[PDB]
RNA sequence: CCGCACAAGCGGUGGAGCAUGUGGUUUAAUUCGAUGCAACGCGAAGAACCUUACCUGGUCUUGACAUCCACGGAAGUUUUCAGAGAUGAGAAUGUGCCUUCGGGAACCGUGAGACAGGUGCUGCAUGGCUGUCGUCAGCUCGUGUUGUGAAAUGUUGGGUUAAGUCCCGCAACGAGCGCAACCCUUAUCCUUUGUUGCCAGCGGUCCGGCCGGGAACUCAAAGGAGACUGCCAGUGAUAAACUGGAGGAAGGUGGGGAUGACGUCAAGUCAUCAUGGCCCUUACGACCAGGGCUACACACGUGCUACAAUGGCGCAUACAAAGAGAAGCGACCUCGCGAGAGCAAGCGGACCUCAUAAAGUGCGUCGUAGUCCGGAUUGGAGUCUGCAACUCGACUCCAUGAAGUCGGAAUCGCUAGUAAUCGUGGAUCAGAAUGCCACGGUGAAUACGUUCCCGG
């Protein structure tokens, strides 16, 4: 899917943003608009609130998740039926 | 005396040359049956000399270029038709008659806008 | 159309030219293998940086008379329908309709 | 040809004989304009035919033919504005062309796990005066006469 | 040690006339001349819808031909190269010089 | 002669019935009967046991059928227990890799609804 | 149904191009955007002068254009002062040393633009469209043109619809790339709304090709 | 022209008894054989009387107008007209050939410009079957208008043969007032000819006699 | 009377899966239009961001873009923090040129409001452009005649053409818009010119058109010549016209394009552009991140791959044309199974490259089967393009092996190098082809006739 020459795509200031989380402990999930950045290992065991474009939903991490993109758990569409 | 030919069909061309002598055929450098995976080709070839059935007085060497082996063949048998009417100087009424000198033209037709082929139609659907 | 459009195209392109250079020499240092995986993986990082709109893939062909998004000639840069008209007066040296 | 008949392309001889009906008749057997892969099956028939049903493939290349070669034939025409099935006569060209239609077809619902085996069976059987091609000239040579009610 | 000059224009008439002017003045000069020798014209081919309405089959085709011409002397001197330049001509000709 | 998966599949040449078996398709297949040694057309009925042997061996060498189906059965499942985006559309039965689903879904849709 | 453009088709045949300078592909695209703008600032700076035609030849070099119009001591002025100044803004606005040349046309009426034109204007003045048009026909005619044609269209006289109508004169054949035919649009935008002119001008046919 | 000049030539000679003009009776000697015979009494000083207005009309330098369409004496009226130097219409009479003099001098002018312009040339520069076809339409204005391209304007006078069968030319003249000098055979009406002449407008022979006659006269009016 | 209109023929649609548009549906948004012909793989010659107008949120109010006059600063260059970025916040370097010294140029920024802006509504206010009937054969006028005149004649009739094509008849004759022809291309030949193109003859050659040379022929591309029922025979009203034959490379407008007579359908397009008028104008104007244009109970249109032995598979093996290309093609050689990667020359291209055309042909294979058919879909694993590929790119490898066993009603397309097939290139394009636009390979069958289906 992605070539492996220069490795998962992040976003710095998402790498930012977790890491002083990580340093800091546990906090609130902070917010992202950034759906496409992977997830990492630094970020196991933490949520965040990603914009599925009209609002930014809150997912909480775990390690297999890690090597995906956040965005895949955010869903962009709703659909019930007819 | 070697003799000069030129036949063209389709989009092939193709110089031709006659010597007296036993009868041979090296197109391309090649010989014939070796040429053609095809044996109406070879026959195609053979037939203007074989009509006249001159074979065993004259040899060929011939060179074909472009277009495919039905219009190669084509081209080479008209170039031979007109060495032969070259050579003889009375055999241009015995092709006349026989058919292998008309060329044919019929190149193929440019596709044309608006038509999935030069004159193949889209589908128009009444309903 | 919307000469607001038209402006933002031309401010993507001008400011999409300087950082050519570093634009490239960073892809260099990111392509280019044999690298210590850091050096680039902060290099890439790094390019992240830069203005979006950096991209040649930001750009977007615009007709140059009417700023019109689709039917751009890359020989001409022009729409579909001025091409045909400029065409029709002569300017275009040398082009006839085509026959055959 | 509201205006003149527009001649079908005029065709010519095969040359591993000199003979055209071949011709006419692999053009036939031909699908998707691919004139080496149809020539291949008739000597995969008539060679076969000349050792299986006996020589002179050639002259079996007909007697078939000759059991297939339609003569009455039905145009189905409303002269009165109602559909009247009259049979009727057609020239030799045509019930020569028909009839190799008539084969063709049937060495094409037969299986046997090759075309070319279809084709030499098929032609011998008619060669015999029985099957299909035949038969397709029997049926159409019972349903003309079944319809008479009016010229 | 030649003098090989490529001339490309839109018209066979200016190139006719341009390589016509370049042998012949040649010819003045004492340059031995290789001929206008005719290239491969290049046709350029364009398709173009004409409507700005909606629709498949509204559409127009053009062209460009590049004529092409080809001219060469075995042994410049001075009074060769110098007249090339010396020599104007007119604007939808392409004049090409190497050695 | 059993091998990995179903046994005896048919009497057919070795690099058929051996993808005859789920998880060895044409390159498996052609590239075990070239570590065998063994001929490619020669038939699996009548191939001497002792190389029907070597075949146990460098077949059970892959993820077996069986263990196979169980294995990526497991992927999908966490897939799916992910509830990723694909986890989604695996759960609601529907194509998972951007195929349109405004027409010509069948495939994995079904039979016609109203 | 919709008719083709009679300039066009003519070209290469009866009818040379507007610009002839030579280009390869990378600069072409530049060279007729730069030609495109020298045209429009010029035609605006000819407006006065009622310009009939605009040709732009470009050498290797250096830039050249000619101007054909109705008025040659206008666009002369004094020691060609007013086209000194425009030669500057040319040479300029294209980047390149610019020779300007005038050719003035010495019959007004022969040309479509200059008819146009002033067949637009006098709309402008509101005059009675079908007289206008009608005396610009006779005086082609009185100039010896083989044949006119003219046709105005949309809003004739602020008409709450549009009246589109054409008048013929003498002989104007079409489909005939023996034919030496100009052609010119134009248009005038009346306070009731904009309305458009066709006009074409037989002269007789040329034997011999583009010579 | 003596009377025994005419009867040689048959010109007594008439239509059948069955088709005749009621106003002709003055002029029919009587019936044999259920044929009309004209009277050469009154045909022979109406003959002389209108030459002597034809000499006058010569004389005064007046364009003559030879008028036939018969197929058999189309090329007699035709010498006719050039042996004194006059004009003719030998083919179809065509309506408004007088009335309309405008149209047939633009057809006059098409003819005489196809003819200067092959002289002149082009006709290389157009296509070789272009040319050919430009020829044939040079040759079809020619066999439409030979004998009036040298008109120049409305003639001064009409000579016409069969007078029945060209009405349409005399009821031209006379909207023109044009004099009509015509041979008017038994079946026609006489009202349009202002000089008339009765007798045979068929037989080759008799109308020859007219033709040569008229013409000799013409010719000595034009010597003077 | 005529037209792939019908008829006779092939190959299809309608079944299957998928691509693709449209409606419905849902959505926050799924932006706007097209709607029988003459919408529905349409605009769009190419939505990841951009594109973009839709939604969500963030923001600005003389502004994103333009002129205006002030005030100041060179212009710039580099650089840091917060932010999602819009942006603020800074922090350094430079702070330049002409000048008649005033300033000017130059830009940059702040202010002033005049003003900017609109993809806001009105194709029933329009221009411009296009679709259609329809390349259908028609539409008319000058003169003339007749009619007091509204008018008619011409254009009518008969032969007869692709044609209101042409002739004969004919108070009609002429002409125009037209038709035709002139244009391009292709079919033969001739002249000129011969490199990067060719090698007939030869001398050489390592044996390669490769090199002495050749300038023959192929090609190349400018000029030319050639098809006119000309010619002959036979019909026909003796005219036009037709038919056949010969010659001829081609024969009866030689094949193919471009060209659309009026006029029609308030056709379509105010989101190409232009524009009448109306409305927003701290906003219907401007910027930015994300989402959306890809949604699925569904329905129709268009297209693609199939169902298999003319087949599939493997092995070897052959004949092309037309093109594109220097932020390009990217050779060679090395690495990898590939996607590719590395290396890197040559090429602005008769020079290099893309690129070695498949169907075919020769050999073995399978032996009729849901198969060694078909290939969907899915898992796994990668490659590449692009800051960035999850939604939502393309491609490679491993595995999976559907449905589907030729598809009702009904229906569509084509009369020869045609249809059918099989390859090839181009546009659009960072990337994204079953879509379009072109090029070749191989290459059919039938057309009795016009009763009829429709169309005129
Ligand atoms: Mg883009
Ligand atoms: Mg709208
Ligand atoms: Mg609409
Ligand atoms: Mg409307
Ligand atoms: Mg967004
Ligand atoms: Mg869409
Ligand atoms: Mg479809
Ligand atoms: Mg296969
Ligand atoms: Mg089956
Ligand atoms: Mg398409
Ligand atoms: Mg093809
Ligand atoms: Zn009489």
């Amino acid at each position: 899917p992605r070539s492996l020459k220069k490795g998962p795509f992040i976003d710095l200031h998402l790498l930012k943003k977790v890491e002083k989380a990580v340093e800091s402990g546990d906090k609130k999930p902070l917010r992202t608009w950034s759906r496409r950045s992977t997830i990492f290992p630094n970020m196991i065991g933490l949520t965040i609130a990603v914009h599925n474009g009209r609002q930014h939903v809150p997912v909480f991490v775990t390690d297999e998740m890690v090597g995906h993109k956040l965005g895949e758990f955010a869903p962009t569409r709703t659909y019930r039926g007819h | 005396n070697q003799y000069y030919g030129t036949g063209r069909r389709k989009s092939s061309a193709a110089r031709v040359f006659i010597k007296p002598g036993n009868g041979k055929i090296v197109i391309n450098q090649r010989s014939l049956e070796q040429y053609f995976g095809r044996e109406t080709a070879r026959m195609v070839v053979r037939q203007p000399l074989e009509l006249v059935d001159m074979v065993e007085k004259l040899d060929l060497y011939i060179t074909v270029k472009g277009g495919g082996i039905s219009g190669q063949a084509g081209a080479i048998r008209h170039g031979i038709t007109r060495a032969l009417m070259e050579y003889d100087e009375s055999l241009r009424s015995e092709l006349r008659k026989a058919g292998f000198v008309t060329r044919d033209a019929r190149q193929v037709e440019r596709k044309k806008v608006g038509l999935r082929k030069a004159r193949r139609r889209p589908q128009f659907s009444k309903r | 159309a919307k000469q607001s459009m038209k402006a933002r195209e031309v401010k993507r392109v001008a400011l999409a030219d300087k950082y050519f250079a570093k634009r490239a020499e960073l892809k260099a240092i990111i392509s280019d293998v044999n690298a210590s995986d850091e050096d680039r993986w902060n290099a890439v990082l790094k390019l992240q940086t830069l203005p979006r709109d950096s991209s040649p893939s930001r750009q977007r062909n615009r007709c140059r008379q009417t700023g019109r998004p689709h039917g751009f000639l890359r020989k001409f840069g022009l729409s579909r329908i001025k091409v045909r008209e400029a065409a029709m007066r002569g300017e275009i040296p040398g082009l006839k309709k085509a026959s055959w | 040809p509201r205006r003149r008949v527009i001649g079908q392309r005029k065709i010519l001889p095969d040359p591993k004989f000199g003979s055209e009906l071949l011709a006419k008749f692999v053009n036939i057997l031909m699908v998707d304009g691919k004139k080496s892969t149809a020539e291949s099956i008739v000597y995969s028939a008539l060679e076969t035919l000349a050792q299986r049903s006996g020589k002179s493939e050639l002259e079996a290349f007909e007697v078939a033919l000759e059991n297939v070669r339609p003569t009455v034939e039905v145009k189905s025409r409303r002269v009165g504005g109602s559909t009247y099935q009259v049979p009727v006569e057609v020239r030799p060209v045509r019930r020569n062309a028909l009839a190799m239609r008539w084969i063709v077809e049937a060495a094409r619902k037969r299986g046997d796990k090759s075309m070319a085996l279809r084709l030499a069976n098929e032609l011998s059987d008619a060669a015999e005066n029985k099957g299909t091609a035949v038969k397709k000239r029997e049926d159409v040579h019972r349903m003309a006469e079944a319809n008479k009610a009016f010229a | 040690q030649r003098i090989r000059i490529r001339l490309k224009a839109f018209d066979h008439r200016l190139i006719d006339q341009a390589t016509a002017e370049i042998v012949e003045t040649a010819k003045r000069t004492g340059a031995q001349v290789r001929g206008p020798i005719p290239l491969p014209t290049r046709k350029e081919r364009f398709t173009v819808l004409i409507s700005p309405h909606v629709n498949k089959d509204a559409r127009d085709q053009y062209e460009i031909r590049t004529h092409l011409r080809l001219v060469d002397i075995v042994e410049p001197t001075e009074k060769t190269v110098d007249a090339l330049m010396r020599l104007d001509l007119a604007a939808g000709v392409d004049v090409q010089i190497s050695l | 002669a059993r091998i990995a998966g179903i046994n005896i599949p048919d009497h057919k040449h070795a690099v058929i019935a051996l993808t005859s078996i789920y998880g060895v398709g044409k390159t498996r297949s052609k590239a075990i009967l070239a570590a065998a040694g063994i001929a490619e057309d020669v038939k699996i009925s009548e191939l001497s046991e002792g190389q029907i042997d070597t075949l146990r061996d460098e077949v059970a060498k892959f993820v077996v059928e069986g263990d196979l189906r169980r294995e990526i059965s497991m992927s999908i499942k966490r897939l799916m227990d992910l509830g990723c985006y694909r986890g989604l559309r695996h759960r609601r039965g529907l194509p998972v890799r951007g195929q349109r689903t405004k027409t010509n879904a069948r495939t994995r849709k079904g039979p016609r609804k109203p | 149904g919709q008719k083709v453009h009679p300039n066009g088709i003519r070209l290469g045949i009866v009818k040379p191009w507007n610009s002839t300078w030579f280009a390869n592909t990378k600069e072409f695209a530049d060279n007729l955007d730069s030609d495109f703008k020298v045209r429009q600032y010029l035609t605006k700076e000819l407006a006065k002068a009622s310009v009939s035609r605009i040709v732009i030849e470009r050498p290797a070099k250096s830039i050249r254009v000619t101007i054909h119009t109705a008025r040659p001591g206008i666009v002369i002025g004094k020691k060609g002062e007013d086209v000194e100044k425009l030669r500057k803004v040319v040479a300029d606005i294209a980047g390149v040393p610019a020779q300007i040349n005038i050719a003035e046309v010495r019959k007004p009426e022969l040309d479509a633009k200059l008819v146009a034109d002033s067949i637009t204007s006098q709309l402008e003045r509101r005059v009675m469209f079908r007289r206008a048009m009608k005396r610009a026909v006779q005086n082609a005619m009185r100039l010896g043109a083989k044949g006119i044609k003219v046709e105005v269209s949309g809003r004739l006289g602020g008409a709450e619809i549009a009246r589109t109508e054409w008048y013929r004169e003498g002989r104007v054949p079409l489909h005939t790339l023996r034919a030496d035919i100009d052609y010119n649009t134009s248009e005038a935008h009346t306070t009731y709304g904009v309305i458009g002119v066709k006009v074409w001008i037989f002269k007789g046919e040329i034997l011999g090709g583009m010579a | 022209v003596s009377m025994r000049d005419m009867l040689k030539a048959g010109v007594h000679f008439g239509h059948q008894t069955r088709y005749w003009n009621p106003k002709m009776k003055p002029f029919i000697f009587g019936a044999r054989n259920k044929v009309h015979i004209i009277n050469l009494e009154k045909t022979v000083p109406m003959f002389n009387e209108a030459l002597a207005e034809l000499n006058k009309i010569a004389s005064r330098k007046g364009k003559i107008l030879f008028v036939g369409t018969k197929r058999a004496a189309s090329e007699a009226v035709k010498d006719a007209a050039l042996s004194c130097d006059q004009f003719f219409v030998n083919h179809r009479w065509l309506g408004g050939m007088l009335t309309n003099w405008k149209t047939v001098r633009q057809s006059i002018k098409r003819l005489k410009d196809l003819e200067t312009q092959s002289q002149d040339g082009t006709f290389d520069k157009l296509t070789k079957k272009e040319a050919l076809m430009r020829t044939r339409e040079l040759e079809k204005l020619e066999n439409s208008l030979g004998g009036i391209k040298d008109m120049g304007g409305l003639p001064d006078a009409l000579f016409v043969i069969d007078a029945d069968h060209e009405h349409i030319a005399i009821k031209e003249a006379n909207n023109l007032g044009i004099p009509v000098f015509a041979i008017v055979d038994t079946n026609s009406d006489p009202d349009g000819v202002d000089f008339v002449i009765p007798g045979n407008d068929d037989a080759i022979r008799a109308v020859t006699l007219y033709l040569g006659a008229v013409a000799a006269t013409v010719r000595e009016g034009r010597s003077q």
